[PDB]
């Protein structure tokens, strides 16, 4: 299902068991396209690792 | 007859939303 | 009376498309 501009950054471990992966989205479009405010939020989780603590 | 309520015609990307938020009770009548 | 949706009136060969593509998939609406 991907793209071919993605650019797949691989670092090889040696003692891992399982694999992680990071998804990452700059935006690159070239309209206006600002960050709001880098998330100062006690509400939301920051948009860059999210940290999620929730069942409600 | 009867209509179908047919157009709002504005359109928009749907975005279920991703980045989640915690959802405080806004219950806070007066007391 | 119903009509049955005669004529486009313009023609062209089938070509039913030999060299093919890879198809990405443009569901990317605003995220």
């Amino acid at each position: 299902g991907a793209r071919s501009d993605i650019d797949f950054y691989l670092q090889p471990t040696l003692n891992q068991k399982g694999v992680v992966m990071i998804a990452s989205n700059y935006n690159d479009n070239p309209n206006s396209k600002e960050k709001p405010q880098t998330f100062d939020v006690l509400q939301g989780s920051q948009p860059m690792l999210g940290a999620n603590t929730k069942n409600l | 007859k009867k209509v179908v309520k047919q157009k709002n015609h504005v359109y928009t990307p749907v975005y279920n939303e991703l980045i989640e938020k915690y959802s405080e009770i806004p219950l806070n009548d007066k007391l």
